[PDB]
């Protein structure tokens, strides 16, 4: 069975390592969650820190790939970082061609294009990860776009992602139901953070400290990552409440 | 580009792909060459399974090199025209640089040379084509045959034969061809090459070709009337 | 425009006898009306029994000797250490030479 | 050095550091030959938040220099953080060094971090890099050597750089039949980017 | 088993099988030495033979006027390798007017032996080398594997039954090492070194061979009557 | 299956065991540690001495990388040289265009993306070491920890090779105990304690110690080799420690 | 390194299929209902939105795509391989065709450079078919409408109607029925809302379903004005409540 | 390294023979017959279409006839994709020609040439062989009117009448008893629909299931024309025939 | 399958191991080695008697001072000895001299493994090859396709080498003369061949420093045929 080693088809029409490179995308035990506010859209991730050796500041799956655009990645680091360098530079190459920074929308679908390429080429496998693309875009507005290893893509009102991404998308389903809206309806991105991670908290049902999470954050013209001390005051704000 | 090494060695020291062309070769209908005291001789078997042929137009089996040199072949056609293609072309780069056309023994040397660069040259298969090459060298009036095979060996023959059930025929000329006194004429020569033939083909109407070369550039094909007297000569001269 | 060539002056000698041969230079180097040097050498031992000098631009001059010397090297290497003759090293420095054709070494060389 | 007949922009450019940092000072003109192509230019352009340059030669071999000189720092930015004013002259001098026969881009690079503060690197045709405490530049600069030699000062304020920026360039648009137009500045600091303007009217009757 | 097909594949216990083939036909190579003191380095080689009508396959090469080294395995692979060598020391003369460190000799064969390592298509090397030198920081020893393991000894020894004359060098360390300013002497510790690995067979004069480098020694080699001495 | 025979090749798990069978070598070589310090950070590495014929203190095992990167490795040493002579590359393109080297972040990473790209095609093989390093920068100090799979983070302290988990152990009782710093002085003699302490787990052959390190005060920035009374003096410490 | 994959991953087997065309037409089966019918007047092509989550935008994903003004396309099977294979056949209607001739290419020939394309993924080195369907409705002067199907093989046929992929059999009897040589465009669009119904299962409306047509030109879409011979586009997607409309009238 | 995945197109079994070759003849044995005859004073070529269905556009398709020039077609056996690259090139090889020489090419010098690439496909280059076989129907000023046909083996030969793709075997048989050397187009075109009418594998033959052309010099004066038949052209032939 | 370029677990190439048991399949050829000169013989084997035997050309010049035998698969010889021919004669252009047998041999070798995955496998031809310079006098080299190259004294290569090497230990001495060697390898030949020897099926030639390379005719090989047989009848 030589058609589950390489990206060809087998009897069923099935692509067997497409697949398996989705279940390397858990490999992490990470979960990542998105959300759009009025002005922003907000990106949060769990970071766990298992060895007290590590740095804990070099601990990271969220990238800034541009001055705009953020990418959060379930998957491997070695294979995330390789899809933040290519991507860094396709942002680069597109504004120095077409003379305007690259919509978030764009890059998620030129990195599927070339994740395509891997599910029909057989030389190269393909990357297993899942990549998350946020911004603030100036014609579509707050934006989310994700990307797996099939070379599938698609805009999001919200969207999660890891082992226990099924719980965290029902109880998001649940709330825009009831708010009878595509996003979350509030004016400073620090309320729209305050709310990704209290249902993130409510759908896991784990608590968090200021070293448990990760957080990025779009806003018109910048994207940027909050420290430590940025999230411990925004969990303060939650119990305060 | 493709690279694979597809002729290679094998514990008993044999490169199977070779000697698997020339099985592909065996398959091939049967052709004999034999050379008589001033002329040489190429006849061909055809399979009669195919009727409602256009002779006119069908690709003969015998074809010329340059004016004074023939080719024939028994294996895969297809193979054959590309072999046929390189000669022709170097036949007339020898006339351009060297003043001179070829000698049977130089085509014959270069065409086994193509076949041997085949057998070790990767993402390439060996020829399924073994050669019969005649013809007169340049302002000389000694007959000269020579044979070729996949692996790229060559070598001058006074009578020989090739494809399938030529073990056969090969038997028959052993016995029936003189080194001391080789066929004096071409009506002779004919006849002996026709003979070969018919202890193999099945019907002496349209499945014999025969094509004679003589000296000084001088190829002609036989029709099928012309070859049909040879077939009845023989069968009336062997009821006794 | 730039151009690749000069003139480092100088001149060199050889004579044969019946054992022996000597091969003789000025140690003289200069540019235009200036002396850059009083004692420069030009005249080499390549080894073999050999000697060399490749006489006018002494940039050319300097890569041939410096070539030919690797010649003789590498002679030693490929055929069991055998004694380069003389005749040999002159062939083989008419291929350095003709080499570049197109691009010569402007130098009058004497082994 | 110029091509026949292609935009030219030869100028009166120049950038002085100071005491809070780094100003950069330019000309407004555009010519070719004698008749002026354009006469509002900027020649003040943005290859990073707070690494900018003035231009001065070939109008687009300076702007595609510039351009791709941008998009290197931008991807610099994306993998190693923000880089010196020297890195974002080493990156110039790459272009204009290795490409020194098919250019005419007298360029002139300056910055302002928070440890090497205000930098100034110019850049002639050559393709040498110099880093300088001010520097000047184009076809009006000429005219200038002498007045800026005798009144440039270290560690000057920013009042009085921008005097000295002001004064300096409209002598050389008085005597530089290439330069003219407004007094385009851009001022580096701590505290941020600002752009000045000055208009004929008043730069003229100094 | 089903891991070494290729030099890209590792096995399951992180093993490269090639390269443990490759360093397989080094064992089955006849014998040399390899030994050194502060002044002069030497190299000590069993030459093997087809049959009494052959000749005595050369083991041992020149590489510059100051270096070389001996073989054993795959002969036409050590001409690949020493040519490389050959070519590193001239790129070293002509470019920097500079002998090339014998410690930089060894760090450029470990680095082309690797990549024929980690490559599809390619195969590992199947020789290995002991190369001696005399540089500016005095004599040298290396002993190259084609795994790209390349290190410096005072002695050593590669080949069949190399641990004999291995085990010797090991107890002679003390001695061997002080032969300072005498050539003849190192060279006979090198001879009775190599007699430690010898089975029914014994040094006669067309099987010998041996080579020297050192301070006002260029590296030669000698054969033939010329080692008839030290039998 | 037969999912293991290829390199690139997603398993039902969603693992590359090529990768995983690159780490067993690594597991199999000597024992390498690292560790940052106040102003900068220091290497060690286990040699084991395998015959009295090894000239000691010349057969180097750690290597610099530009003039302020130390790197060191355990595994298959000729994988090791070949992803240094990389840095070497990476770090000399960097300066040249960027005039200012290399930082250890950026200069983790082209590691990183190097060694990651060798996990990529079936045509390669994926690199037998982990490799240790790092050096001091405009940021400051800087410890990395690199391995088979591309996979890379920052370390307070670094560890691999065949005595790794006494190691770690022995590097987590100094972070512990030192949260406000360790010195880099101090960190040398640290350093020879745990190698010792590590050699427990390859005691069969005696062995030769070899400290580097950086530090923006004792070496000015730049990578140097511990040698003559400051190695000997490390030695002893390590000495009155295990008995 | 390298690409060292120069051979082809798709070969004859010995009872003559090719195994990876087979399977790839396997994985057309598999993917969603599509369809396309032809009017005396114009052209529908019309598929299911399958949504992957409902927190997804189903509208920045688009099954129906736009390949020059007067020629769209629609799918049924893998969208990744469907979506490259959009941007190659825009791309080579410019470089093949609008860059020689100074217009748009018609529809056959436009079909036969996709069909090219496709084809290559069969036989070319280290590569595996394209996993997709597709139907190619389109307008031009001397043809008029047209609609054809291309299959991973790279075969073209064209139709009066038909569909592909998850209930294609029912459907293609369905349209076998209803079909004339008289149907006007909006009986075309009544028709294959009322075909693709069938297949659908859940959520049947605007925001579910999209349909494009091939119709007449639209001045009002072209952009700008003032040259007399450019009078628009003839592809013309519906719009989610101009699907609803039709939906109340069923 | 990729070793492992290699089919190896290109190499001979221990008997001598082509793998994929063999395997490609296989295929083309399932397709639609395709039939070619000679006559004295034209060409006929008959083409059964693959299992119709009743909503397939059949005035504006073409799937087994081909036109390479003015003078030279062909009929298709085999998948039709493939057929389509090795028809463009042979459309440009004979342009090649007449740009050279201006004059149209011989039938056989393009016959040879695309026979000639598919010869390169089963001997180098590890891609697998083209699935088609051609009838070559045209003429020229030398041979007159001529029937050639290549295989993916890259072996062409020439025909009287012949049959390719699905019940050549059957249909050989029965070309082989009617077929006489003085026959006109006129006989010609009934003997080939007469053909496929039994050895058809539908129930019977219509004219929505077929492809015709025929090649005459049936123009004014010395000159050839082409006839690809229309949908009502071939009801009008085949009920003239006496077949529906 | 496997690698072209593979070790076995003993340490050898299967390419070039399987290769020289092909050599074993091929006709006989022997050299002997004098003070006087270097002689070099072959079986031709004809598979047919219709087959024109003087065709076979087994025996090769290189230079005039340097010839060349074969055995085993020979139309894989001909590259070897085209390239041979233009390292002879390119030395001569460079040098203004002729190239020792050794270097020329070395030149011949360097194509060996020159393979992978250069050509596809290696040769399945080996080589003796014969000559004469003035630093090393008369020589007889045999070059494999492993790449290796020996020495020899007296050498035989092909399907009864074994046999005949074992017989060249004991009659080989120093002092023989040209004439003896002659005899001695059609002794030998005759000996290891299937077929009856005689001047159509076997062939002789020799190299000498006064003549250079010359392939002996078939009149003058049947007296030395003639001549063998007498002396064996003598006593
Ligand atoms: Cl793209
Ligand atoms: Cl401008
Ligand atoms: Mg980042
Ligand atoms: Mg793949
Ligand atoms: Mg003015």
């Amino acid at each position: 069975g030589y058609d589950r080693h390489i990206t060809i088809f087998s009897p069923e029409g099935r692509l067997y390592q497409v697949e398996y490179a989705f279940k390397a995308t858990n490999q992490t035990n990470i979960n990542s969650l998105a959300v759009r506010g009025k002005d922003c859209t907000v990106v949060i991730s769990q970071k766990k820190v298992p060895d007290k050796l590590l740095d804990p500041t070099t601990v990271s799956y969220i990238f800034c790939i541009s001055r705009t655009i953020g990418m959060v990645v379930n998957g491997p680091i070695p294979d995330a970082r390789n899809a933040a360098l290519r991507a860094k530079a396709e942002a680069a190459e597109f504004r120095y061609k077409y003379g305007y920074d690259m919509p978030c929308d764009v890059l998620a679908k030129r990195m599927a294009n070339l994740s395509q390429i891997y599910t029909q080429r057989a030389y190269m496998r393909p990357l297993g990860v899942i990549l998350t693309f946020v911004s603030v875009d100036e014609e579509l507005g707050p934006s989310i776009y994700k990307t797996d290893p099939a070379g599938y893509y698609v805009g999001y009102k919200a969207t999660a992602t890891g082992p226990k991404q099924q719980e965290i998308t029902t109880n998001l389903e649940n709330h825009f139901k009831k708010s009878k809206i595509d996003h979350i309806n509030e004016e400073s991105w620090e309320k729209v953070v305050e709310f990704a991670i209290t249902h993130m908290i409510d759908a896991l049902g784990t608590e968090f400290s200021k070293n448990d999470l990760e957080v990025g954050v779009a806003t018109k013209d910048k994207f940027f990552t909050l420290s430590a001390e940025n999230i411990e005051e925004r969990l303060v704000a939650i119990a305060e409440q | 580009g493709y690279d694979r090494a597809l002729s290679i060695f094998s514990p008993d020291g044999h490169i199977f792909q070779v000697e698997y062309a020339l099985e592909a070769v065996k398959r091939g209908t049967c052709a004999v060459g034999v050379k008589g005291k001033n002329c040489v001789v190429l006849g061909c078997e055809r399979r009669s399974t195919l009727k409602l042929q256009d002779t006119r137009i069908t690709p003969s089996k015998v074809s010329k090199i340059d004016s004074h040199v023939v080719l024939s072949f028994s294996g895969l056609n297809a193979d054959s025209r590309i072999l046929i293609e390189k000669a022709r072309v170097e036949a007339q780069s020898h006339r351009l640089t060297l003043e001179d056309p070829v000698t049977v023994e130089y085509l014959t040397r270069y065409v086994a040379g193509v076949q041997q660069r085949y057998t070790q040259s990767g993402g390439v298969r060996p020829f399924g084509v073994s050669t019969l090459i005649a013809g007169f060298d340049p302002r000389d009036d000694e007959p000269k045959l020579y044979q070729t095979e996949p692996s790229g060996i060559y070598s001058s023959w006074s009578a020989q034969t090739i494809g399938r059930n030529s073990k056969t025929v090969r038997e028959f000329l052993e016995k029936n061809y003189d080194r001391k006194e080789p066929p004096a004429t071409v009506e002779e020569c004919v006849k002996l090459t026709v003979r070969s033939l018919l202890e193999v083909v099945q019907t002496g109407a349209k499945n014999i070709e025969i094509t004679v070369v003589k000296p000084d550039s001088d190829i002609v094909a036989l029709s099928s009337e012309e070859i049909n007297q040879y077939v009845t000569q023989i069968e009336q001269e062997k009821q006794e | 425009q730039f151009n690749p060539y000069g003139d480092n002056g100088g001149t060199i000698l050889g004579i044969a006898g019946e054992d022996f041969a000597v091969l003789a230079g000025d140690t003289r180097n200069i540019t235009d009306y200036s002396i850059n040097s009083r004692y420069e050498p030009k005249v080499f031992d390549c080894g073999d029994n050999i000697v060399m000098s490749a006489n006018g631009f002494a940039a050319d001059g300097d890569a041939l000797v410096k070539r030919f010397k690797n010649s003789v090297k590498w002679y030693h290497f490929d055929h069991n250490d055998k004694k380069l003759s003389i005749n040999s090293a002159a062939r083989n420095i008419q291929h350095l030479l003709y080499g570049k054709r197109f691009f010569p070494y402007y130098v009058h060389t004497i082994i | 050095r110029l091509k026949k007949g292609e935009v030219s922009l030869g100028a009166s450019i120049m950038a002085v550091t100071f005491k809070d940092g780094v100003i950069l000072g330019a000309d407004s003109r555009t010519t070719t030959g004698a008749y002026i192509a354009n006469r509002v230019t900027d020649k003040l352009t943005r290859v990073h938040d707070k690494i900018w340059c003035c231009r001065s030669g070939s109008a687009a071999d300076t702007q595609a220099i510039a351009d791709i000189v941008q998009y290197h720092l931008e991807l610099y930015t994306s993998q190693y953080g923000t880089p010196s004013t020297e890195t974002a002259a080493s990156v110039f001098k790459e272009l204009c060094y290795e490409n020194k026969d098919n250019l005419t881009a007298g360029i002139i690079v300056a910055g302002y971090d928070d440890k090497n503060k205000g930098e100034v690197y110019t850049i002639p045709l050559g393709g040498s890099v110099h880093k300088l405490p001010y520097a000047i530049a184009g076809s009006g600069s000429t005219f200038i050597y002498g007045y800026c030699d005798k009144n440039f000062r270290e560690n000057m304020s920013k009042e009085e750089t921008v005097d000295f920026i002001k004064h300096s360039l409209s002598q050389a648009i008085k005597w530089d039949g290439s330069s003219g137009g407004v007094i385009r500045m851009v001022v580096l600091t701590a505290a941020g980017v600002e752009r000045l303007i000055f208009y004929p009217d008043e730069y003229e009757q100094l | 088993n089903n891991y070494d097909g290729d030099t890209v594949t590792f096995s399951p216990t992180g093993r490269l099988f090639q390269v443990e083939y490759a360093l397989e036909a080094i064992k089955q190579g006849s014998v040399t030495v390899g030994l050194r003191s502060n002044t002069h380095a030497v190299l000590v080689a069993l030459k093997r033979n087809a049959d009494e009508l052959s000749s005595y396959q050369k083991k041992i090469i020149k590489c510059d006027e100051h270096m070389g080294l001996s073989l054993a395995g795959l002969a036409p692979d050590a001409r690949v390798l020493s040519n490389y060598l050959r070519q590193q020391c001239n790129y070293s003369s002509l470019v920097f007017n500079r002998k090339l460190a014998v410690e930089r000799a060894g760090h450029l064969l470990c680095d082309k032996a690797q990549k024929n390592t980690q490559s599809y298509g390619g195969r590992p090397y199947g020789v290995g080398l002991l190369i001696i030198g005399y540089d500016k920081s005095g004599a040298h020893l290396l002993e190259f594997q084609p795994s790209g393991n390349v290190t410096e000894l005072y002695g050593t020894a590669i080949g069949a039954r190399s641990q004999g004359a291995k085990t010797y060098l090991e107890r002679t360390l003390d001695t061997f090492i002080k032969i300072d300013g005498n050539p003849d002497e190192l060279i006979k510790a090198g001879v009775e070194a190599i007699s430690q690995s010898l089975r029914d067979e014994s040094l006669t004069v067309d099987n010998l061979s041996i080579a020297i480098v050192g301070k006002d020694t260029p590296f030669t080699i000698y054969d033939g009557e010329a080692v008839a001495k030290y039998i | 299956t037969g999912y293991d025979l290829s390199n690139s090749v997603f398993s039902p798990d969603g693992r590359n065991f090529q990768v995983e069978y690159a780490v067993k070598a690594v597991e199999n070589g000597t024992t390498s540690i690292g560790i940052k310090c106040n102003d900068g950070v220091v290497f060690a590495v286990e040699k084991l001495i395998t015959s009295k014929l090894l000239v000691p203190q010349k057969n180097v095992k750690i290597q610099v990388v530009d003039r302020h990167i130390g790197c060191v490795y355990s595994g298959l040493i000729p994988d090791g040289r070949h992803l240094v002579n990389r840095g070497r590359e990476e770090a000399a393109s960097f300066k040249k265009l960027y005039k200012t080297p290399i930082p250890i972040p950026a200069f983790a990473d082209r590691l990183g993306q190097y060694v990651q790209a060798h996990t990529l095609y079936n045509s390669v093989r994926p690199f037998g070491v982990s490799t240790i390093f790092g050096g001091v920068d405009k940021n400051g100090a800087h410890l990395y920890m690199l391995e088979p799979s591309g996979s890379y983070w920052g370390y307070k302290g670094a560890a691999t090779g065949k005595g790794r988990q006494s190691a770690k152990a022995e590097l987590e009782k100094l972070v512990d105990h030192h949260p406000e710093g360790l010195s880099a002085r101090e960190a040398v003699k640290q350093a020879a304690k745990i190698i010792y302490l590590a050699h427990e787990d390859n005691k069969e052959k005696d062995f030769e110690l070899e400290i580097s390190w950086c530090s923006l005060s004792e070496t000015n920035g730049l990578h140097k080799f511990v040698k003559g009374d400051l190695l000997q003096e490390a030695i002893d410490f390590a000495q009155k420690e295990i008995n | 390194m390298t690409d060292r994959y120069s051979f082809s991953l798709t070969t004859f087997s010995p009872s003559g299929k090719l195994g990876q065309i087979d399977y790839a037409l396997t994985a057309v089966k598999q993917g969603v209902t599509s369809l396309g019918i032809k009017a005396t007047n114009g052209v529908v092509i019309a598929t299911e939105k399958k949504s992957s989550s409902p927190l997804a935008m189903s509208e920045t994903l688009s099954k129906v795509s736009l390949l020059t003004p007067d020629i769209g396309a629609v799918y049924s099977g893998m969208g990744p391989d469907y979506r490259v294979l959009v941007d190659k056949s825009r791309k080579v209607a410019h470089t093949s065709y609008k860059r020689i001739y100074g217009e748009y290419p018609p529809t056959k020939l436009l079909v036969s450079e996709v069909a090219k394309i496709m084809q290559e993924a069969t036989q070319s080195g280290g590569v595996r078919p394209f996993g997709v369907s597709l139907l190619i409705a389109g307008h031009d002067e001397f043809n008029g409408f047209s609609l054809y199907q291309v299959d991973p093989s790279g075969s073209y046929f064209p139709w009066k109607a038909t569909a592909i992929g998850k209930g294609s059999v029912a459907a293609k009897t369905f349209l076998e029925k209803r079909w004339n040589d008289e149907l006007e465009l909006e009986d075309a669009i009544h028709i294959a809302l009322l075909t693709l119904k069938e297949s659908v299962e859940g959520e049947f409306n605007g925001d579910t379903i999209e349909l494009a047509i091939i119709g007449d030109e639209n001045p009002d879409l072209l952009g700008y004005t003032g040259i007399p011979t450019d009078k628009g586009p003839r592809f013309r997607k519906l719009t989610s409540q101009e699907i609803n409309d039709r939906l109340e009238a069923l | 390294g990729s070793r492992r995945y290699d089919s190896r197109t290109t190499i001979f079994s221990p008997e001598g023979r082509l793998y994929q070759v063999e395997y490609a003849l296989e295929s083309i044995s399932h397709a639609g017959t395709a039939i070619g005859i000679m006559a004295s004073d034209g060409i006929v070529l008959a083409a059964e279409r693959k299992v119709t269905s009743t909503l397939l556009e059949q005035d504006t398709s073409t799937e087994k006839l081909y036109k390479l020039n003015d003078k030279i077609a062909v009929a298709v056996a085999g998948l039709t994709a493939d057929a389509e690259i090795l028809i463009n090139t042979a459309r440009i090889h004979a342009q090649n020609y007449l740009k050279t020489y201006n004059e149209d090419i011989p039938v056989e010098i393009l016959v040879r040439r695309l026979s000639d690439i598919k010869q390169g496909y089963t001997q180098h280059g590890g891609l697998r062989p083209f699935g088609v076989s051609f009838i070559y129907a045209g003429y020229d000023d030398r041979y007159g009117y001529q029937l050639y046909t290549s295989n993916p083996s890259g072996n062409y030969t020439g025909w009287k009448a012949i049959s390719v793709g699905a019940n050549t075997s059957a249909a050989q048989t029965l070309l082989q008893m009617d077929y006489k050397d003085d026959m006109k187009v006129d006989d010609a075109i009934e003997l080939a629909l007469k053909t496929l009418s039994k050895t058809t594998d539908s129930s019977a033959l219509t004219y929505d299931r077929l492809e015709f052309a025929t090649i005459r010099k049936g123009a004014n004066d010395g000159e050839v024309y082409q006839k690809i038949f229309k949908p009502q052209e071939i009801k009008d032939i085949l009920v003239k025939t006496g077949i529906t | 399958d496997r690698g072209v370029s593979t070790f076995s677990p003993e340490g050898r190439l299967f390419q070039v191991e399987y290769s020289l048991e092909a050599i074993k399949l091929g006709s006989t050829a022997i050299g002997i080695a004098t003070k006087e000169g270097v002689v070099l013989g072959v079986e031709k084997r004809a598979t047919s008697p219709l087959l024109e035997s003087d065709s076979i050309e087994k025996i090769v010049e290189i230079d005039r001072h340097i010839g060349c035998a074969m055995s085993g698969l020979t139309a894989d010889a001909r590259s070897m000895i085209e390239h041979a021919r233009t390292a002879a004669v390119t030395h001569n252009l460079y040098y203004d001299e002729d190239i020792n047998v050794e270097s020329l041999t070395q030149s011949v070798c360097d194509l060996a493994l020159r393979f992978g995955e250069l050509m596809s496998r290696p040769f399945g031809v080996a080589l003796l090859i014969a000559g004469h310079d003035a630093d090393d006098g008369y020589q007889l080299f045999h070059a494999e396709p492993s790449g290796t190259f020996y020495r020899y004294n007296a050498k035989a290569i092909g399907s009864g080498s074994e046999g005949a090497q074992a017989e060249l230990l004991n009659e080989w001495h120093s002092s023989l003369t040209l004439k003896e060697a002659e005899l001695l390898v059609l002794k030998i030949l005759k000996q290891v061949m299937e077929e009856k020897l005689d001047e159509n099926n076997a062939q002789l030639s020799c190299i000498t420093k006064q003549d250079g390379f010359k392939i002996y005719d078939n009149e003058k090989t049947a007296e030395l045929i003639k001549e063998l047989k007498e002396k064996e009848a003598a006593e």
